[PDB]
């Protein structure tokens, strides 16, 4: 059936004209790629107005936390934390580099 | 903290590093459940406390 | 092992410590503690003992 | 991540260097075949 | 009583997914919700004749998830090389 | 080697199936309280016929034993290694049509599984001499599961080295490359 | 019938006029709680007992195809085709065995046989039943003649039975159709020994302390019974298949069977029950959610004496289908005599 | 595995029944 | 009245477009030809 | 060639996936919701997916070639 | 097909250092 198939297109066509243009009660739209002015509020650095320019908490919770929990015991801790902290960094670095 | 919230550390916050930063539901269910059901242990009779 | 083949360059082999190394930590520690329930419940019936 | 990878700025880059890739392939399949 | 059977999941069992019954607004749908901390939930889900259906959930939370974060971390190079040489060897060979 | 190891326990499960059945008077039935307390000895203890027929299946299976353990100290560098042929057929054979009834004992509608002092030693000796012909036929050589398990391995590595190269960091990356 | 259909649970007013707020009724109602559930609806004890739910469980055995064998690798040969579990009406076990059997020690009263030949003969007027899950997906076909040729033998070797005689005639109630005597007669005078002790002058005289005036089955109707019940069991294999094509079936056209009428699904349930004077009642019900199954009434049949002595000594006879089955029913049957129940609702 | 738990019912319930005899027996004799 | 959902449905809702697509309407009806 | 060794394999499963019509319904059923939230993943492979696999795009998906509607 | 001959061996260097 070829003739069923084009009036359905038709109407499917027109259907689709009424619900982008007024209240149709059973379709669902198609949306679009934005390529434009995207975002528009990434362009800008507004870090320095806001905070009117015109972190220790962090470290100590860290270390007293591997306190508290866990002689001479602190010290490998702490030493073991620091390592592991540049080689991190370290690696980081070299694997980018190495591409 | 003074009301800034949040910081950089050179320390690399392993819990973002394994993806451990979000608690499990069931968690704080509990939690907030056994908050907002203070217990009373002791009884009226024995100390005279009439009025809540 | 396809790792370690990969990097050191050779295969290891009873001869040599990875072998051992790899065996003890990795199959006597991880491998073992369940494949080992799974012969005493699912073999040794095969066999006369009880 | 594919938000970022696929802004509009970097598609647009990524349109021309394909079409500049596709004329340079068939120039040398045109230079090549008239030889 | 329209609601037949929800779904947990995710990695931390936030989400479910809520199936509905014939009789339902719109029929037999499956629709998202993401739940807030209600201690409440539970039973209205229960004495309503709902199917709850949970998880695995596994226990260790960080062997579990170490060789999938290790994904997610590198990936992304995998992308970008893929896509550029795309572009730069598989057009302009 | 491998049938050695197949001889080998099968000797010691025969040995302990003996060492076990007889150097102890019998076993008691499971009584199941509450059944019929009349009479079709539900609830009862055992009898002649039955120790009696279980300490013969004892005997048979020291037959066997023996006949292994022969063959075993025997053809162990495995007189002439061949025309054993002969006790082998004798070694199979059996083994098979017993395994046979057994595969239908339950079918028989026996209880072979509240006494495991009896039925475990034939069972074991039934598969163990089935898998002996089996293997005996097409002579695995003890270091055949050697190329099976590196087969396998191969194939586990070439698996992961794919896996390493698409997913995780590519190989023209960590590796040095030369002349600059 | 539609609100029913749902189970929106819509407060009601407190008819005194003022505020009208909703009353403190409320309440969860521990079988509503309970679909969604698979297996069982999970009750609660006293949520149970005023339901009505008035039959413990006694037994619990298996009809296997194949038992398994520890020596096979784990023994997974064993494939087994029904679920078997007994069960018995409490009080009424506690009123006719407990008179008697209760208060010595229990395996001294199991110890002899007197014991066996009563729980045998006094089935049927305990209301015994017995379910029957279904391990799996069965073919009709070869259930229908499994079941024939296992209760068959059973129905030949049968013995003339012994069977309790009318002490009152008990009219239905035309007027009240609800209506039931037993609450008048169990305190008719408050003293209702001497009653019916002279109710019970009529008919026959108890021939024991229980208060059962047995009967054993006459010369006749030991023949013509068995030839019925055999007549019967042999209009079963095409009864429930007439015909080629199972879309005719009675059972296809319901989410017993499969779609296509030819296999029974796996998890639904065959209930079968004892009337006293030879009645037979068996239903069934389909497997899964508690909130969408469905029961069916299949057939009542009565007069039967024979198929009822069968089922009885099939499941609790000398020689049954599962031997462990009977004999914890026994077991569990004199434990309800001694004035407590199986799980325990008090 | 039922039958185990059956050994502990009789048990327990033949303990209550010459538990409760024993002592009805020796109350009712102190009062006489 | 009494049964009646207050969830409307997936197909009861209307489009209503913001300006931007209010924009891009006159735009496709313009140069419709 | 595909396309002939097709037809044979179409006629030769078709009545072996009519005769069972009920097995066939289960795997489909747990095939489905296995792949659905692929939580089956941990404890068979090692790698959790469930981590970041989105069950509303796949059933999305589903939807989709089930209407063709894209 | 990096590390095959490594099992086919089976189943058939910083010269700074020193
Ligand atoms: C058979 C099942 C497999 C279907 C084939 C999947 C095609 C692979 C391409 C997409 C999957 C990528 C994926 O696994 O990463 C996971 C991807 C990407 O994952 C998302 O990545 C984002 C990028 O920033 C964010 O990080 C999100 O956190 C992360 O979830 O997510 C999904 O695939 C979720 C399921 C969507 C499934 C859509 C249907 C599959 C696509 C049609 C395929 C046709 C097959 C016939
Ligand atoms: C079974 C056996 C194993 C099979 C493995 C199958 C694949 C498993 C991993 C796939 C998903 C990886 C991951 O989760 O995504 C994490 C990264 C994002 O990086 C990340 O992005 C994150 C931010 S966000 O998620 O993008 O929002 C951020 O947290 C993170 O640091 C950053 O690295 O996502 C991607 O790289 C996948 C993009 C989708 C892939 C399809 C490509 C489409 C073709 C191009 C057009
Ligand atoms: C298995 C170990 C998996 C542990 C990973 C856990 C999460 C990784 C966080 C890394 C964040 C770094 C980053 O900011 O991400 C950025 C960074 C980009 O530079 O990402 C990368 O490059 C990633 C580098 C590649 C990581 C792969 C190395 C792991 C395996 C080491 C070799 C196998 C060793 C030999 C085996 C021996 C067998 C006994
Ligand atoms: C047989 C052991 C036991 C089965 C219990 C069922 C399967 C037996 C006991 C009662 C019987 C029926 C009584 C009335 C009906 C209907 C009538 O039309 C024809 C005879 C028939 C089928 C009878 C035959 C089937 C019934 C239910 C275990 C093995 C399940
Ligand atoms: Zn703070």
């Amino acid at each position: 059936n070829i003739f069923s198939k084009k009036i359905i297109s038709k109407v499917k066509q027109k259907k689709q004209k009424l619900n982008y243009m007024t209240s149709y009660l059973n379709v669902q739209s198609e949306h679009n790629v934005k390529i434009f002015h995207n975002s528009w509020w990434t362009h800008l650095n507004i870090k320095n107005l806001v905070n009117n320019q015109d972190s220790e908490f962090i470290n100590s919770a860290i270390i007293k936390s591997i306190n508290n929990k866990t002689s001479s015991e602190k010290e490998t801790m702490q030493l073991l934390l620091m390592s592991s902290s540049i080689l991190l960094h370290l690696c980081a670095i070299i694997s980018l580099v190495s591409i | 903290c003074g009301g800034a919230a949040w910081g950089y550390s050179f320390f690399p916050n392993t819990a973002v590093m394994f993806g451990l930063e979000r608690p499990f539901w069931g968690d704080t269910l509990a939690r907030l459940s056994k908050y907002w059901n203070p217990t009373q242990v002791a009884d009226p009779a024995r100390t005279g406390q009439l009025l809540p | 092992l396809a790792l370690l083949t990969w990097m050191s360059g050779r295969l290891p082999t009873p001869a040599t410590p990875e072998f051992w190394m790899l065996a003890y930590f990795g199959f006597y520690r991880k491998v073992w503690p369940d494949a080992a329930a799974w012969l005493q419940g699912y073999v040794v019936p095969l066999m006369g003992f009880a | 991540f594919l938000g970022w990878l696929l802004a509009p700025g970097r598609l647009e880059f990524y349109e021309k260097a394909a079409c500049v890739a596709i004329a340079l392939r068939v120039l040398g399949i045109v230079i090549a075949i008239s030889t | 009583g329209h609601v037949a059977r929800v779904r947990f999941y995710g990695p931390e069992k936030n989400k479910v997914m809520a199936t509905t019954r014939a009789s339902a607004p719109g029929g037999e749908r499956l629709c998202k919700v993401v739940l807030p901390p209600d201690p409440e939930l539970l039973d209205h889900l229960v004495s309503n004749g709902v199917v709850v259906d949970t998880g695995v959930t596994e226990d260790d939370r960080l062997r579990a998830s170490l060789l999938v974060q290790m994904l997610r971390y590198t990936v992304p190079f995998m992308v970008i090389s893929g896509l550029f040489w795309m572009i730069h060897t598989w057009i302009l060979d | 080697t491998v049938a050695g190891l197949l001889l080998t326990t099968t000797i010691v499960v025969s040995l302990y199936g003996l060492f076990a059945a007889v150097f102890a008077p019998a076993p008691a039935l499971p009584v199941a309280v509450g059944a019929w307390p009349g009479t079709a000895a539900a609830a009862a203890v055992m009898d002649g016929s039955a120790a009696g027929l279980r300490r013969l299946a004892a005997g048979g299976l020291l037959l066997t034993a023996a006949a292994s353990h022969g063959l075993f100290d025997f053809a162990g560098s495995v007189p002439n290694p061949t025309i054993y042929s002969l006790l082998n057929l004798g070694f199979v054979a059996a083994a098979v049509l017993q395994s046979y009834f057994l595969y239908i004992a339950p079918a028989w509608g026996v209880n072979v599984n509240w006494d495991t002092a009896l039925w475990g030693p034939m069972y074991g000796t039934a598969f163990l001499g089935l898998v002996y012909g089996l293997v005996a036929l097409t002579k695995f050589d003890w270091s055949s599961v050697v190329d099976a398990v590196l087969r396998v391995a191969c194939w586990f590595a070439e698996l992961t080295m794919w896996f390493w190269d698409t997913f995780v960091w590519k190989f023209s990356w960590s590796e040095k490359t030369r002349r600059a | 019938a539609a609100l029913a259909a749902s189970v929106r649970r819509i407060a009601v007013a407190d008819p005194e006029d003022p505020a009208g707020r909703p009353l403190p009724g409320g309440g969860a109602s521990g079988l509503d709680r309970s679909r969604g559930l698979t297996g069982a609806a999970h009750m609660s004890g006293q949520e149970a007992e005023e339901l009505e739910l008035d039959w413990g469980q006694v037994g619990r055995g298996a009809l296997w195809r194949r038992r398994p064998t520890r020596w096979l690798l784990g023994g997974l040969d064993g494939v087994k085709d029904w679920e078997l579990e007994a069960y018995a009406h409490e009080p009424l076990a506690n009123q006719l065995l407990g008179a008697k059997y209760g208060g010595r020690d229990p395996r001294a009263v199991v110890a002899d046989p007197a014991y066996a030949a009563d729980v045998l003969r006094a089935g049927p007027l305990l209301g015994m039943t017995f379910v029957l899950r279904a391990a799996r997906d069965l073919p009709l076909q070869e259930v229908a003649s499994s079941w024939r040729g296992l209760l068959g033998n059973y129905l030949q070797r049968q013995a003339p039975l012994s069977l309790p005689k009318a002490v009152r005639p008990a009219h239905l109630d035309p007027t009240d159709l609800n209506g039931v005597a037993w609450p008048a007669l169990l305190s008719r005078p408050a003293a209702a020994a001497h009653a019916a002790a002279e109710a019970e002058a009529a008919g026959a005289v108890p021939d024991d302390e229980m208060g059962v005036a047995w009967r054993v089955q006459s010369g006749k109707e030991a023949a013509a019974s068995v030839a019925a019940a055999q007549q019967l069991l042999q209009s079963l294999p095409d009864a429930l298949c007439p015909g080629p094509s199972p879309a005719a079936w009675p059972l296809t056209g319901t989410k017993l069977v499969d779609e296509g009428g030819r296999n029974w699904r796996r998890g639904g349930s065959v209930w079968v029950t004892l009337q006293p004077e030879g009645g037979v009642l068996v239903q069934a019900q389909t497997g899964g959610v508690v909130g969408e199954q469905e029961s069916y009434l299949l057939t009542h049949v009565q007069g039967q004496e024979a198929l009822a002595g069968a089922v009885m000594s099939a499941f609790m006879g000398p020689q049954p289908l599962d031997p462990e089955l009977a004999a914890a029913a026994r077991s569990v049957l004199l434990v309800p005599a001694n004035g407590f129940t199986a799980a325990n609702k008090e | 595995n039922d039958l185990i738990s059956i050994k502990y019912c009789f048990n327990n319930l033949y303990n209550y029944i010459s538990n409760k005899t024993a002592l009805s027996t020796k109350n009712l004799f102190l009062f006489s | 009245e009494l049964m009646r959902s207050a969830v409307p449905a997936p197909g009861e809702v209307p489009n209503r477009n913001s300006r931007g697509q209010v924009a891009e309407q006159v735009r496709a009806i313009l140069d419709q030809y | 060639a595909w396309q002939q060794s097709f037809e044979t394999y179409g006629g030769k499963l078709r009545e072996v996936l009519l005769g069972q019509q009920e097995a066939a319904k289960n795997v489909a059923k747990q095939l489905d919701e296995g792949v659905t939230y692929m939580d089956w993943t941990y404890r068979s492979t090692g790698v959790d997916l469930s981590a970041v696999w989105d069950p509303e795009l796949w059933i999305r998906f589903r939807e989709a070639v089930a209407q063709n509607e894209p | 097909n990096k590390i095959k001959p490594y099992f086919e061996a089976y189943f058939s260097l910083n010269r700074w250092s020193v």
